[PDB]
RNA sequence: GGCUCAGGACAACGGUUGCACCCCCCGCGGCGGUCCUAGCCGGACACCGCUGGCAACCCGGCGCCAAGACGUGCGCGCAAGGGCGGGCGCCCGGGCGAGCAGCGUGACGCAGCGACGGCCCGCCCGGGCUUCCGGGGCAUCACCCGGUCGGCGCGGUCGCGGCGCGCCGAGGGCCCGACGCCUGGCGGAGAAUCAGGGUUCGACUCCGGAGAGCGGGCCUGCGAGACGGCCCGCACAUCCAAGGACGGCAGCAGGCGCGGAACUUGCCCAAUGCGCGGCGCGCGAGGCAGCGACGGGGAGCGCGCGAGCGAGGCGGGCCCACAGCCCCCGCCGCGGAGCCGAGGGCAAGCUGGUGCCAGCAGCCGCGGUAAUUCCAGCUCGGCGAGCGUCGCGCG
């Protein structure tokens, strides 16, 4: 089945090297997992059976999350409205892909209902007085069958607010 | 051949018996009709009428059995996992491709196996005993030459008392031995550092 | 590539020091899993079969080992292949016969006979400190054998002093320059002396340079050199003081012998 | 474990590093605190009884019953993952050569153990990859590569990585021989040959790699992309009461074909080990015997003027899992040499035939009437239970 082994492939100087044993099972690879958010539908998660009895459990639906505030230390569990932004493709925006790195819209309701009440961060305030908060994904979804991350500040919330901003 | 022989059995009396049938057109109200499906006994006029059945399986004429699912009049081949119907495994996960009949029945079939569910105040030529008694503790105690009867299981006795409750003494004493020699050896580095898990609650 | 372990052994592959018969067989015993490694052991079956004669084929051995007529570190072993390696216990009760293994000067096993008093302990070489779970500190040995709780001031290649009863640590002696010593890998297995000097060289082995009762002076690396006291073994050792002679005096005594 | 060497030429393999990028059954030693009927829980199936299908292979339906099986589960907070938590030119404990392990704390989630208590950790064997050096021939193959070379990001993997995908840039290798083609190409430890330097070979004993008709795929399991495990296509093959079913000896013997070329369809686990298990079972692994001028080693066909002694047979021992066989003991006692050559190289010569015919001859040569070389007899020489001929390698 799928591989991840040298052999097929060529070397250094571009030649062709020649197959010498049948395909192993060490070298062997899966179909991705491709998380998709929510927005018979519900949290689903499937289990793997890997090498030496290991478990490993991968995300195929999911809606909620754990996130954080470093600078003000806060962390609640919170809806994940949608994706807005993707490096690497936006045909993962489009569909509403869950992997590492994407830029999500949460909800502000478990922060709201404690904040807009103590100095802090200007911009975090003005997110909480409004419908969502800007905040990016920690975890690798497909390999731990969760979606964890921190709420941005400063340069890189910048950087992503530029970026988005003209759409 | 042309005949089909029509097996019953009762849950009741556990008594069973089998018939042959000649035709098919008798038939007909047969025909179409699924296994768990009600199977008025009017065809069967010789003092099954009035009586219902209920159709559990068969064979067809080459002797490949009848599936569940395959809603079809013919045999199809498919993949049998282990543990399933007509399918003996000789690995722990070792596969087979086999033929079976289609659920549905039809004028194929050389065997039929049927049940009786509900039946007429006239009795039948077809009392259920036992040959063997229950064994375990619950079921005796909800239940009431050489003398054989079976040996008892899940019954307490004092060696099983015994034993629990040295298990108990013996895990308690662990635990602590384990708790006091953290102690002393906490008390003792008072001149180093230290990090360990606390224990909460 | 084997799909899996391996489970046999060639006679002409076993270990030279086992001193087996080239036309004994084309198999030779399998070590199991245990306190010692393949290359750092060797089989009851040998020591009580080749060596001691008390058995003459596997079926007696069987038998003797699952009658528990054999007690290893005060622990009765019915395995024929239970691995046997350095600084053990040996003790038959039946004939009141009790040895610890050490190794000879050519580089082989042998037996020394010991009394009652110190059969209650064993010296062990300690190679790794680390934390395990919940972070409480754990050290281990060249016997596969580990403690909780050491105190701090031991350190790694060091040695322990430890009761057969209890693995309770009662005393441990220092790596230090000027210390006895017992090599126990390479070219000079066998071999006492004391310290002399220690070099290192960063990412690398570490080199010890020892010198013997006699003056003469040899090297190895830090990785089998074992301590047994402080200049003075605290066991009982072989007949001879650790001294490896030359080809003339092996050839002088043979002739002696014949 | 055993068989074989098809495939494959910066690979495999050999020596030397590393995982601060990894997984690991049995065994040994430790550790063992589990969030919200516990004098002991619930239902099934097997075999089995009745009833039946089909040529065969195969199974059906009903029925009470067992678990160190399956399911739930009493219980002192605990799996995986994630956020925050060090420095002010460098250096001068838990551990390191090396800021690596552990812990606290803010949030998520209730994984594993538990109706006769083990999840977990360390070691061990093993495996995976990886640094450096070595690693066939042809230049009537001189330019080659285009995921090919690097970067960024995600996915997947036990795990690092163009391993896969998206974007960006352009790159990498070459007369110190790339690329391409060929190989009647498994590699090494080693073997043959013989002053010294070297040449050729390396199926096969030990280590490692690969395969089970060709090509692919997968379940179980710690561990297999396994074939004395299953599924498919292709080429062959078998049984059929013609609808269906079934197979893979490069495992041990045996058979066909092929070639110049290679053995019994034997007995046993007693030995050496392997799996299970307490006073043992099984093993075509392995051992014993049968055939055997591949071959290697030790004796013998006489000495002496008469005695002695072998091989051979008859019986007893010893040995053997049983039998042989060697060897010991008493009785009777089969003595046998062939293969080459006699001009030179090269040690070794007498008549009769034939007549450049028949033939000999590795080379020179003989034979057209004494043939010292052909055909026969006598004689003689070499080696010797061995001798000669053919092909290959070394010299
Ligand atoms: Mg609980
Ligand atoms: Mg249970
Ligand atoms: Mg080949
Ligand atoms: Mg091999
Ligand atoms: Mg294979
Ligand atoms: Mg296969
Ligand atoms: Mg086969
Ligand atoms: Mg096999």
């Amino acid at each position: 089945g799928i591989t991840h082994d040298k052999m097929y492939k060529r070397s250094k100087t571009g030649a062709v090297q020649g197959k010498w044993h049948k395909k192993r099972k060490y070298n062997l690879g899966r179909q991705p997992a491709n998380t998709k958010l929510i927005v018979n539908e519900g949290q689903k998660i499937s289990t793997i059976r890997c090498r030496g009895g290991n478990i490993k459990r991968r995300a195929l639906r999911l809606s909620h999350g754990s996130f954080a505030w470093g600078s003000a230390d806060i962390s609640h569990k919170a809806r994940i409205l949608q994706v807005v932004y993707n490096s690497t493709s936006n045909e993962l925006v489009r569909t509403n892909t869950l992997v590492k790195g994407c830029v999500v819209q949460i909800d502000s309701a478990p922060f709201k209902s404690a904040l807009s009440n103590d100095t802090l961060d200007k911009e975090i305030l003005d997110q909480i007085r409004g419908d969502h908060i800007l905040a990016r994904i920690s975890s690798r979804p497909g390999q731990v069958g969760t979606a964890d991350g921190y709420i941005l500040e400063g340069p890189e919330l910048l950087f992503y607010q530029k970026k988005l901003a003209p759409k | 051949g042309s005949f089909c022989k029509v097996n019953i059995s009762n849950p009741v009396t556990g008594a069973n018996k089998s018939l042959m049938i000649e035709d098919f057109r008798k038939s007909q109200t047969i025909h179409g009709l699924r296994m768990a499906s009600e199977f008025d006994g009017a065809a069967l006029g010789e003092e099954y009428a009035g009586c219902t059945f209920r159709i559990t399986g068969g064979n067809d004429a080459q002797g490949f059995p009848m599936y569940q699912g395959v809603l079809k009049s013919q045999r199809a081949r498919l993949l049998l996992r282990q543990g399933a119907k007509c399918y003996l495994h000789r690995r722990n996960g070792e596969r087979k491709r086999k033929s079976i009949r289609g659920c549905i029945v039809g004028p194929d079939l050389h065997a039929l196996s049927v049940v009786l569910v509900d039946a007429g105040d006239k009795t039948l030529p077809g009392v259920v005993p036992k040959r063997l008694v229950p064994k375990r503790a619950s079921k005796i105690r909800r239940l009431f030459k050489k003398l054989k009867y079976p040996k008892v299981q899940r019954v307490v006795t004092d060696e099983k008392y015994a034993r629990k409750q040295r298990v108990i003494a013996e895990k308690k004493e662990i635990m602590r031995k384990s708790l006091q020699q953290l102690e002393e050896y906490k008390a003792l580095l008072s001149r180093m550092g230290k990090q360990h898990n606390i224990r909460i609650y | 590539m084997a799909r899996g372990v391996r489970k046999h052994l060639k006679r002409l592959n076993a270990p030279k020091h086992w001193l087996l018969d080239k036309m004994g067989g084309i198999w030779a015993p399998r070590p199991t899993n245990g306190p010692h490694g393949l290359r750092e052991c060797i089989p009851l079956i040998l020591i009580l079969r080749n060596r001691l004669h008390y058995a003459n084929t596997y079926a007696e051995t069987s038998m003797i080992l699952q009658d528990k007529n054999v007690l290893i570190d005060g622990k009765p072993r019915t395995d024929p292949t239970f691995p046997v390696g350095f600084m053990d216990v040996f003790e038959i009760p039946k004939v009141h016969k009790t040895f610890r293994v050490l190794y000879d000067v050519k580089g082989r096993f042998t037996l020394v006979p010991i009394q009652s008093n110190e059969a209650g302990f064993k010296l062990c070489r300690v190679q790794k400190i680390f934390l395990g779970d919940k972070g409480m500190p754990y050290l281990s040995t060249h016997d596969a054998r580990t403690i909780r709780f050491p105190h701090p001031d031991i350190k790694t290649n060091d040695t322990i002093k430890i009761n057969l009863k209890t693995g309770k640590i009662d005393e441990w002696y220092k790596f230090d320059i000027g210390k006895i010593v017992m090599v126990t890998g390479g070219r000079n297995c066998g071999r006492i002396g004391t310290i002399q000097a220690i070099d290192k060289h960063m990412g690398s082995y570490t080199m010890i340079r020892m010198k013997d009762t006699e003056g003469t002076e040899f090297l190895t690396r830090l990785c089998n050199v074992f301590v047994i006291g402080n200049d003075s073994p605290a066991v009982a050792i072989p007949t001879t003081k650790g001294i490896r002679p030359d080809i003339i005096k092996n050839r002088e005594l043979r002739l002696r012998s014949i």
